[PDB]
């Protein structure tokens, strides 16, 4: 959101200001998220101008975040390491590959209920089964599965049964929602009124 | 690169022209020791039309084959054939003698025909620009509207042989656009070669081309048996194996019972097309390994297609898929266990595709891989619903901010000036 913004924000010259506002904004895109950002809506001109053409960088990104080659990963890392030690921003690398296991499993998620972790080891780069013993640790651990520790054949089961909103508490959620978007409303009517405060003619 | 299970001996028996050793030479170059049949063929066509570049290269190739299983132990004569060739460019100076004799007879409907003939024999040299402003200029000779008709009619007809196809469809355009083709009865009652339904067929296999293949059947159906007989360029064969295969990989059992349940015109396509036929029949039957099993036994003329070639597994794919898609259809989960024993195919890759299709296909299902067996989701309304909607909050209230925080970056009125 911030780099969008600074982004789409009006601008004409370059800076690794922008230059790196494109970097960890992307790696958002790619590493944090499931795959490319599309492009934002009123992006600035100058980007497409001056960075964007200067953006090879992450042209490379996306491409390799598509190839899902890890030798091809520390190619680009290699590359960009300049970047990678610019601001003690070391690790992107392994973001990436955090983002790699992330397409990997969450492919594997609404595809399967439970799978071997070590055919999983081919499948997301489980790295066997064992180390997928792991992983499967991060799936229950990191916020990651609506699965548990089949243990008995260290499966892990998808259910993605969170809600149907069927405890008044996510009803508050959406009552916390509804507190957002209702006051959100009230100050659009306020500045609305507030063009309409404009002096006319 | 070979395949076997083509008959040119019927087709360039009756069909003939350019494709006939276009395809004769192509497919044969795709498919050795028929690649030997087939450039015979061609070959023995080249004593019509008279082209010699693609004749002598045979030549050439025969040689080589010939050495190749003359190793331990070749002569396509063109000499003879060069001699015959100075016949025939003096044959051509005749042509052009009578072609000026009838300019100077200054006729439409003379100069025109003249431009026919002379294009007829560009043919019998393989000219192909000769015959084609031959014709192009013999559209210009309207003193009846017949000459429109027949000038479209006969220079798609050229085209044919030629294999073209878009712009030839502008030809069918043009054409059907003034002198309204099929005359209000079937061109007058039993539209014999259904001029149409040949222009349906350019359309039809110019989107083999471009991938309209529903559309292809679309007109192949379209395209009736109304002569019953086409031995210019076209088959029922051709036409036939067009219609039904372009059906069984793009239509539905509905437009089946629409069309083809309902196929009568095709019908004598139907009976000409037994196993295509019967192919359409395992679909009813769902029998999907002895289905595509016929299929790709059909495969072998199927790749033999010059045009089905670049689509025959593309097909193949369309088969399989929508085919499955009835198979998972009926159920909300499939024991992959049992399902590989209605299949009788190893449903390791198949499963492979199939989580493709789950990524893409019709699956609303799961499956537990260690349990190996499909499980065919419910489709949520209710918790979709609620995914939806807080999915949509989140994104409009990041929006909301977005926009507050635009309305700033523009009332603030900054601007990253470039130096």
């Amino acid at each position: 959101y911030f780099y969008e913004q600074a982004i789409t924000t009006p601008a004409m010259a370059v800076s690794h200001i922008m230059l790196e506002s494109y970097k960890k904004y992307i790696l958002v895109s790619l590493i944090l998220l499931g795959k490319v950002q599309q492009l934002p809506k009123y992006t600035s001109q100058i980007v497409g101008r001056f960075i964007k053409p200067l953006s090879n960088a992450y042209h490379e990104l996306a491409q390799v975040y598509s190839t899902n080659n890890p030798s091809e990963l520390r190619n680009l890392v290699n590359k960009h390491s300049e970047t990678f030690t610019r601001d003690n921003n070391m690790g992107l690398v392994k973001q990436c590959l955090s983002s790699l296991y992330k397409k990997n499993i969450q492919r594997l998620t609404k595809t399967f209920l439970t799978l071997s972790l070590q055919d999983m080891a081919s499948r997301v780069q489980l790295s066997g089964p064992q180390e997928a013993e792991k992983y499967v640790l991060h799936m229950i651990e990191d916020g990651e599965i609506f699965a548990s520790i089949n243990q008995k054949d260290g499966m892990v089961s998808f259910h993605d049964n969170p809600e149907k909103y069927n405890n008044p508490a996510m009803l508050h959620n959406i009552d916390q929602e509804m507190l957002k978007c209702i006051e959100l409303d009230e100050r659009l009517k306020a500045m609305d009124q507030e063009i309409t405060v404009n002096p006319q003619f | 690169v070979e395949n076997p299970s083509l008959d040119l001996e019927q087709y360039a028996a009756s069909y003939s022209g350019l494709m006939r050793i276009e395809r004769l030479q192509f497919i044969a170059d795709h498919c050795p020791t028929l690649r030997v049949e087939a450039l015979k063929m061609a070959l023995s066509f080249v004593q019509r039309t008279f082209n010699v570049d693609m004749y002598e290269e045979i030549h050439r190739k025969l040689s080589e084959a010939t050495r190749e299983l003359q190793n331990a132990p070749p002569a396509l004569d063109t000499a003879w054939v060069e001699a015959t060739r100075k016949k025939a460019l003096l044959k051509l100076e005749k042509l052009d003698t009578d072609l000026k004799n009838y300019k100077g007879n200054s006729i439409k409907e003379s100069i025109r025909r003249g431009h026919d003939d002379l294009g007829d024999h560009y043919l019998d040299c393989g000219d192909l620009s000769n015959a084609l402003k031959c014709y192009s200029r013999a559209r210009d000779y309207c003193t009846s509207a017949k000459h429109v008709i027949n000038m479209c009619l006969n220079v798609i007809k050229v085209s044919v042989y030629l294999q073209n196809w878009s712009h030839v469809l502008s030809y069918v355009s043009k054409a059907e656009s003034t002198p309204e083709i099929a005359e209000q009865r079937g061109e007058r009652d039993s539209q014999t070669q259904a001029i149409l339904t040949k222009l349906k067929c350019a359309a039809g296999l110019a989107e083999l081309a471009a991938r309209k293949y529903k559309q292809a059947a679309k007109c192949l159906l379209l395209a009736s048996f109304d002569h019953c007989d086409f031995p210019e360029l076209l088959s029922p064969s051709n036409v036939a194996i067009y219609g039904g295969l372009c059906a069984l990989a793009t239509f539905d059992r509905q437009e089946l019972q629409r069309n083809v349940i309902s196929s009568s015109s095709f019908k004598l396509f139907l009976e000409l097309e037994p196993q295509v036929r019967d192919i359409i029949f395992k679909f009813y039957e769902s029998k999907y390994a002895s289905c595509l099993k016929m299929l790709d036994e059909m495969k072998d003329n199927l790749l033999l297609d010059m045009y089905l070639a670049p689509h025959v597994r593309t097909l193949y794919t369309q088969i399989r898929n929508r085919a499955l898609i009835q198979y998972f259809s009926p159920y909300v989960s499939a024991d992959m266990h049992r399902m590989a024993a209605a299949f009788n195919t190893t449903v390791a890759a198949l499963e492979d595709e199939l989580t493709q299709l789950i990524l893409e296909g019709l699956i609303s299902a799961r499956v537990d891989s260690h349990s190996k067996i499909l499980y065919a989701r419910d489709v949520d309304q209710r918790s979709t619903t609620f995914e939806k909607s807080l999915l949509m909050g989140k994104e409009f209230q990041r929006r909301a901010k977005a926009m507050m925080l635009r309305a700033a970056v523009l009332r603030n009125q900054i601007h990253v000036k470039s130096p």
